[PDB]
């Protein structure tokens, strides 16, 4: 008679075993399935085609943790990878509601970790974002963010990380998503609280901080137009997005963090809060044009990472629009901006992409628009050489050449900068905008 | 966007799969 043995069943058998009466077979099959899918795109795709996904999703409702946790670990692996149809299939058999239903029942960290990791994987697909925003938002906030944040101490850092990563992804575009998240009771409060807690533990680099700050940057995007009754008793809810404290947090992250994505996100949130014409935008821009904050922001211009350089540029740009210590911005911004243009000894700026260079040029233009001393510091840093090098390039694009001409035409507006170039033989038409 | 959930390997008892 037939002893037990180590034979490997075929995929279709494993999938059928998901429906065997014995819970222990279901759970071992789900587990084995998770293992088969691990780092194996082809297997993930075959599971979809064999119609395993709705089976796995059905098992989330199974009362026994071994089965539902087993099914979930498999879905997590299946929700990861290049075949985006695997994520869509999970959505199409109501995987998100099922994940959410299980989340509300979960009592343990390991299961909550797997559910939220799966949601984080799903949230990267654009077609699943509003599904998650509409069906998981409130469970993620009420079951995870608020209780584990410490807000009313911090714990379950890994689950919080997954969960903020998920909310960050789904809020990466769509005003409807930003508005829905901004409106969720306690969500903004607790994110700010988490980021403060971490900074207080001397953690300014964790993925948790990263996900929270990126999320906060998303919610700060267009807050001035999207806040209910844009018309602008303590601040609460989305009002916290533009109070002094969070602004101070971004600035402190600019000084303490070494992680490019966190520096970019913090500079980005500052940029977003500074973009709008509205009372709070004025307050925040005015506060940010002080010596310490300007230096914190300008210093990211010496960061070796392009995307950080670009973020600093955008932030500096929005500060310059209504600036009033013309000397200040000028002093803090111009030398580092000019260093990041091609045409000197800094190798890296010869390798920046077109969008970065245009960002810097536009920012330069804004900073010198009515600021003779800024224009002078430009001239003093050999930045005219660089503008001409860009403008007269035989290899850069029309947009980049034009961006350089714009700055040149602004420079041409000032008599004191004009006469010295005329002494070289330059005339205004050498630098036409087209 | 980042699929930060990632993927994990798993344990199982192959002998019970029949």
């Amino acid at each position: 008679p037939p002893p037990p043995n180590w034979r490997q069943p075929e995929l279709p058998e494993v999938i059928a075993m998901l429906g065997f009466r014995l819970d222990a077979v279901k759970s071992n099959a789900a587990a084995y399935l998770q293992h088969l899918c691990y780092r194996n795109d082809k297997v993930k795709t075959d599971v979809r085609k064999l119609k395993g996904i709705p089976v796995l999703v059905g098992l989330l409702d199974h009362p026994k943790k071994e089965v539902h946790l087993g099914a979930c670990g498999a879905l997590k692996n299946i929700s990861f990878g290049r075949d985006q149809d695997n994520k869509i299939a999970i959505k199409n058999c109501d995987g998100v509601p099922a994940l959410v239903r299980l989340l509300r029942k979960a009592r343990d960290m390991d299961l909550t970790e797997v559910i939220t990791g799966t949601l984080w994987n799903l949230s990267s697909h654009d077609s699943i974002k509003m599904e998650i925003v509409d069906h998981a938002l409130h469970a993620l906030t009420d079951e995870v963010i608020i209780p584990h944040s410490g807000w009313e101490h911090i714990e379950w850092e890994s689950v919080l990380t997954n969960t903020a990563g998920c909310l960050r992804n789904v809020s990466s575009e769509r005003s409807e998503a930003r508005r829905k998240l901004r409106e969720c009771d306690g969500l903004v409060d607790a994110l700010i609280f988490i980021v403060q807690a971490e900074i207080g533990q001397k953690d300014s680099d964790s993925k948790l901080v990263e996900n929270c700050v990126c999320l906060l940057r998303n919610l700060s995007y267009q807050v001035h137009r999207e806040i209910p009754q844009a018309e602008r008793s303590p601040a609460r809810g989305y009002e916290l997005l533009f109070q002094p404290e969070v602004v101070r947090i971004y600035i402190s992250l600019l000084k303490e963090s070494k992680t490019p994505a966190i520096l970019e996100a913090s500079a980005g949130a500052i940029q977003n809060l500074c973009a709008g014409r509205w009372t709070y935008g004025r307050y925040i821009r005015s506060a940010l044009r002080q010596e310490k904050a300007l230096s914190a922001i300008a210093d990211l211009l010496t960061n070796e990472h392009e995307r950080v350089v670009k973020a600093a540029s955008g932030a500096l740009r929005n500060l310059a629009v209504d600036a009033r210590n013309k000397e200040l911005i000028g002093k803090h911004a111009i030398p580092n901006l000019v260093k990041n243009l091609p045409g000197g000894q800094q190798n890296s700026s010869w390798n920046f992409s077109e969008d970065t260079v245009i960002s810097i040029l536009n920012t330069i233009n804004e900073v010198i628009a009515e600021n003779l001393e800024a224009a002078k510091k430009l001239r003093e840093t050999q930045g005219i050489e660089k503008l001409v090098l860009i403008n007269k390039s035989g290899n850069r694009s029309e947009k980049e050449v034009r961006a350089a001409a714009l700055v040149l035409q602004t420079i041409w507006g000032y008599k004191e900068l004009r006469k010295p170039l005329e002494k070289e033989g330059w005339k205004k038409s050498d630098f036409q905008v087209n | 966007d980042e699929e930060g959930g990632g993927e994990e390997d798993q344990d199982f008892d192959l002998s019970q799969l029949h």
